[PDB]
RNA sequence: UGGGGCGGUCGCCUCCUAAAAGGUAACGGAGGCGCCCAAAGGUUCCCUCAGAAUGGUUGGAAAUCAUUCGCAGAGUGUAAAGGCACAAGGGAGCUUGACUGCGAGACCUACAAGUCGAGCAGGGACGAAAGUCGGGCUUAGUGAUCCGGUGGUUCCGCAUGGAAGGGCCAUCGCUCAACGGAUAAAAGCUACCCCGGGGAUAACAGGCUUAUCUCCCCCAAGAGUCCACAUCGACGGGGAGGUU
RNA sequence: UGGUGGCGAUAGCGAAGAGGUCACACCCGUUCCCAUACCGAACACGGAAGUUAAGCUCUUCAGCGCCGAUGGUAGUCGGGGGUUUCCCCCUGUGAGAGUAGGACGCCGCCAA
């Protein structure tokens, strides 16, 4: 069940852990988009950084 | 009221003290005796699981004696338990004072069990 | 006054957890005996903990409340 | 303690600050140690309280036997204790605080420099099977290098044989206490002094703070024959303003 | 019915009632043996006079004690909002405490 994750806010001014999580998710520029397969690990990652991310289930 | 204190309680505390360092848990088991007014017991304890591989008391028939304990019957049952713990006796065993000074029946059955490997 | 009049620290606590150790590996550093040697390890002169065997470290309860042997390689 | 002087202070242990791993500063709070002695410390056995707590010649009225009860007061302390209840708290044997070494590991991450408790193996020991001989939870200090002494030397010794001299292994001796220890060395006086740099002491000059300091309310005991509030004002409260 | 064990008292600690028959022991002692530190009190040693009268097995009892929820709550995690001394809002978490209760144990081995 692929789902799309979009970076909606810049990372400038954020603590290091949130930046590392966002970078590990694959996002590198604002307004980027990427697809991943839905499981508990991805949901936890989204939960950590959710104010900088918009999730949509295609 | 002077009251009265149990005899067995001191025996249990003494047994605990002697059992702290004692193991007789693996292979070579522990042999404990139970001196009593009737007679004295003798049995094997192998820990980790807990079974009596071999045992021989005095009130188990197969020849007896008037005293059935005390001093001379201590040896008279000592050699008997020794052969019992020989035909089925494997390796050696560690003697448990049990809570009674060696001097006496303990020392007696011991030397008999010394022949039975200790 | 009290000025400084203090001492140096002794970095004393735990040093291994849930992992595989070797022979002798130090496991804890205590001043009294909050931890007792439950399985095949020893205690040094100044209340240290041993291994005596290369195995896997456990931390269990002493069975008696308010006490934790909490040592069991392999 | 500097506008400026007017002082303690350095090395080591234990506790708070320290934010439930570990580490964490300030002239931030509290206490100490430069040792021991000696009872020691091995071992095998034996234990049981302790503050109170039944009765009590006479002290201890009660070393007094007997009631009753917590693993309890005690555990060289030097030092609080901080952790430790056999936390090894109370009595009985010939050893004592040996000689070779050493696997790891913890620190350090500075390899540093120094530390720390290590199983295990070999020679020979006490007490008893098992310990332990590698003293008694963590301060004494192992302050190095460097000097001198005291012993051993399978070592070298200027052509040869010696010797004088040195090496190597154990050892005993500095408040080197500003304790990682300039060289055995060391008061001042100089608005008579001189050179190089520094942003400040100058003196808010301006800057911050408003402790203060000024000024004003809120409350009202009372006073005032009388009567709170004609004139006041205890008592508290809460503010302004920029002079000091 | 002893010996020998295991788990946090839900084991405890009591209270009551039963038996003592075994047993376990009291208990007669003290020949011998250990004594005793000092002192048949233990300590051994000797049997068994009398035993259960204890003790040994029960049987109950939460009287104590023990164990212990749900449920909130304090606190806190990440995002916010304001008079930003402090407060609020959302997101998770979640104590102590009390309490409903449970609970008078079980589990062995070798005897018998």
């Amino acid at each position: 069940a692929k789902l799309e994750i979009t970076l909606k806010r810049s990372v400038i001014g954020r603590p290091e852990d949130q930046r590392v999580t966002v970078r590990t998710l694959g996002l590198k520029k604002t307004n980027q988009t990427v697809v991943h397969e839905d499981n508990a690990a991805i949901r936890g990652m989204i939960n950590k950084v959710s104010h900088l991310v918009s999730v949509k289930e295609q | 009221m002077i009251t009265k204190t149990s005899k067995n309680a001191a025996r249990l505390k003494r047994h605990a003290r002697v059992r702290a360092k004692l193991s007789g848990t693996a292979e070579r088991p522990r042999l404990n005796v139970f001196r009593s007014n009737k007679h004295i017991y003798a049995q094997i304890i192998d820990d980790v699981n807990g079974v009596t591989l071999a045992s021989a008391s005095t009130l188990d028939k197969d020849l007896n004696v008037e005293s059935t304990g005390d001093t001379s019957a201590a040896t008279k049952v000592g050699e008997l338990v020794a052969k019992r713990a020989a035909e089925k006796g494997i390796s050696d065993v560690v003697f448990d004072r049990g809570g009674y000074l060696y001097h006496g029946r303990v020392k007696a059955l011991a030397d008999a069990a010394r022949e039975a490997g200790l | 006054k009290n000025g400084r009049d203090s001492e140096a620290k002794r970095l004393g606590a735990k040093r291994a957890d849930g992992q595989f150790v070797t022979g002798g590996s130090i496991l804890y550093r205590q001043r009294g005996t909050k931890i007792y040697p439950g399985e095949n390890v020893g205690r040094g002169g100044d209340d240290t903990l041993f291994a005596k065997i290369d195995g896997t470290v456990k931390f269990e309860r002493f069975g008696r409340d308010r006490k934790k042997v909490s040592v069991y390689p392999v």
